[PDB]
């Protein structure tokens, strides 16, 4: 695709560091400061159940694919205006292959 | 007949323009050394450096401060209650020889506002001016505030830097930045979840989380929450006493409120003791990466 | 044979605030409703039923159109082309119970100015006067225009509803909103992908985005991007033709230029065939949702 494929063992460390204090990647996951993400691929924004989610990230109703998480990972305060993910954004391209490589893995 | 008065020098030859390259310097190696302390980055420990080289300062005898930027020196650089600090110093130190020409403690100060605001911050105005001095002036150890301690103790501690209720409180919410460690503080964990965004994070978790006094790892007691959250008692502290208390409401309900009163407060700690002439240019707001298209 | 005279006549005693009621109940509803269409809402259809109500007009014998409002008929609402818009009726009828007063006409064609309003479009000024008429000035099917075609026929199937170069390409740029569905017209996919809000989009994807023609699965041809958006082979046409071209291009750079055309062309062909007595109040302009706190 417009992405490549990388190492799932570093995206497992990217994860853990970055993203696991407020994702879980297992089925049936809780629901912590973040969604559960397991089955968000191939899925639309904001729709997995039991959360409260901003009007903005439901607004948009985007089908996250591999291509589009991309955009999203790098700023997501631009891509989604109003939404209340607190993250900085992953500003390498390594980075953002690794991680989506594990998130394929993880949440499928 | 009066203390120490410390007046501001600018830099031979310096202007906006050439402080708005040391601040692009340490912005994008912020960027690029994104490894460090398990992803969380410089970004914290560069504010937290920025406050401690500021919070030397005693108010009655004007010594300490950002001023001389005396944390270059022995004394200061092996305070412990300065552990940790010397990944920010090494982090500072290639932008040093980038840029021979800044002061210490500019270069100190800077590192602050460019790491609060390249995390999302506030705009944090800045003021350059500040001249290196001799060893002599190199303050003694332990003017660094106790974490295992009360509120009066807080209130009592930030009058010798001049700062009232709202300030300290404002001043406080930068614990939504990084983490403690065990090995620097004795203290272990974060006191959220969004460690490089600067975000009121602070007074959301101290509010709406179930906290618990335990002991951790170097038998010191701290409190913490089911996830996984920590607060020291001097954070903790801004909860039980009640005119802290109506202020981290005030702060967890209104952001942009936290954000203005942060931005004054922080800039008022970095300049603290220095006399700034009137011939002297106004405060430099610093143009962020992402508005400068990176 | 000689033209037939549509005058328009205020619903007894009904003024400004009459209607803005019934804006705010349809406006409120499009609030409510916003699980349909995988979240893409009722607002889309509403401004696709305000079209094709008033596209069935005839300028050379005067049929048709939006006065009569005779899409409430059995021989308008089974028409192919209407395919999907059921949907908009079902919406509008329980907002027709509780403003009993209200034409249908004038229900049907504030329910597209309401939908372009809500979305974040331009302020569209509306009239009212629509008066119901009997079921024989229901037009024959087949007056709505065919999706498959060239430019040439955009053009002369336009002529049809007075609409010049600048007003069809305005016009066709409401295909910013929602999307074809297979089960109704043989067509499938999004023109973009802010779906339910007014943006000059589909002008900006026509031009910037790499088209392919392709089969779909109704054994139709559309034009497709690798980012997953269609366009018809008449919306195609708006960039083949290089009259119509060059007013893509002045859309896709200028989205102010595209809201005020719109809001011109959009209430021509809802009041097209109706003659407005200088008696008659001038038309409204309702608030927003949002312009009233709510
Ligand atoms: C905590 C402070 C966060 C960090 C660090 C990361 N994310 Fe997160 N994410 C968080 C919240 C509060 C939300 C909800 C946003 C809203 O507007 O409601 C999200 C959401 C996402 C989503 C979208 C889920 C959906 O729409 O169904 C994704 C795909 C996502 N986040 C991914 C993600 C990844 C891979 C991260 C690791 C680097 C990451 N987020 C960190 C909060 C936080
Ligand atoms: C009371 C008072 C007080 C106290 C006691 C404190 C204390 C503290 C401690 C203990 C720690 C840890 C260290 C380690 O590493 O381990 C910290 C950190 C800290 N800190 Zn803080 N602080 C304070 C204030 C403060 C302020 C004022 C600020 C600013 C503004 C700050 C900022 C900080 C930061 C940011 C940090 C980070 C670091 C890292 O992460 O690296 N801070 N601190
Ligand atoms: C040429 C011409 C033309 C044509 C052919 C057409 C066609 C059409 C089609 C085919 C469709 C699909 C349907 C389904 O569902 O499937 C549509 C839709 C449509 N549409 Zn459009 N159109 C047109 C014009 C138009 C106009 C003029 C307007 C207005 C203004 C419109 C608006 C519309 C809308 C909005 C829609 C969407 C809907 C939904 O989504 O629901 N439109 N459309």
């Amino acid at each position: 695709t417009e992405f490549k494929a990388g190492s799932a063992k570093k995206g497992a460390t990217l994860f853990k560091t970055r993203c696991l204090q407020c994702h879980t990647v297992e089925k049936g996951g809780p629901h912590k400061v973040g969604p559960n993400l397991h089955g968000i691929f191939g899925r639309h924004s904001g729709q997995a159940e039991g959360y409260s989610y901003t009007d903005a990230n439901i607004k948009k109703n985007v089908l996250w694919d591999e291509n589009n998480m991309s955009e999203y990972l790098t700023n997501p305060k631009k891509y989604i205006p109003g939404t209340k993910m607190a993250f900085g954004g992953l500003k390498k391209e390594k980075d953002r292959n690794d991680l989506i490589t594990y998130l394929k893995k993880a949440s499928e | 007949t009066t203390p120490l008065v410390h007046v501001a020098s600018v830099e031979k030859g310096r202007s906006y323009e050439d402080f708005q390259k040391v601040y692009n310097a340490i912005a994008l190696k912020l960027r690029e050394d994104d490894e460090y302390d398990n992803y969380i980055g410089y970004g914290p420990v560069l504010v937290r450096l920025a406050w401690h080289i500021s919070g030397t300062w005693d108010k009655h005898d004007n010594t300490g401060g950002s001023y001389g930027g005396t944390y270059r020196f022995k004394k200061e650089f092996n305070d412990p209650s300065n552990a940790g600090l010397q990944n920010g110093f090494k982090f500072l130190e290639p932008i040093h020889k980038e840029f021979p020409w800044i002061s210490s403690g500019d270069l100190f100060s800077l590192g602050g506002v460019t790491a609060v605001q390249e995390m999302q911050g506030p705009k944090i105005p800045w003021r350059c001016g500040r001249v290196d001095t001799p060893e002599d002036t190199t303050p003694d150890n332990g003017r660094l505030p106790d974490a295992d301690k009360d509120a009066g103790y807080v209130r009592t501690f930030f009058q010798r830097l001049n700062m009232n209720d709202r300030e300290v409180v404002a001043l406080m919410g930068a614990h939504a930045l990084g983490k403690t460690h065990l090995k620097n503080s004795g203290y272990e964990g974060p006191w959220g979840a969004a460690n490089n965004v600067f975000t009121n994070e602070f007074y959301l978790n101290l509010l709406n989380e179930d906290w618990k006094l335990e002991k951790n790892d170097a038998n010191n007691e701290q409190w913490d929450s089911k996830s996984g959250y920590m607060m020291l008692p001097t954070d903790y502290s801004l909860i039980q006493d009640p005119k802290y208390l109506s202020i981290v409401k005030e702060y967890a309900n209104d952001q942009d409120k936290f954000f203005k009163d942060f931005s004054k407060a922080f800039e008022k700690l970095l300049e603290n003791g220095i006399t700034f002439p009137k011939d002297a240019p106004s405060p430099f707001i610093f143009k962020t990466l992402e508005e400068q298209g990176l």
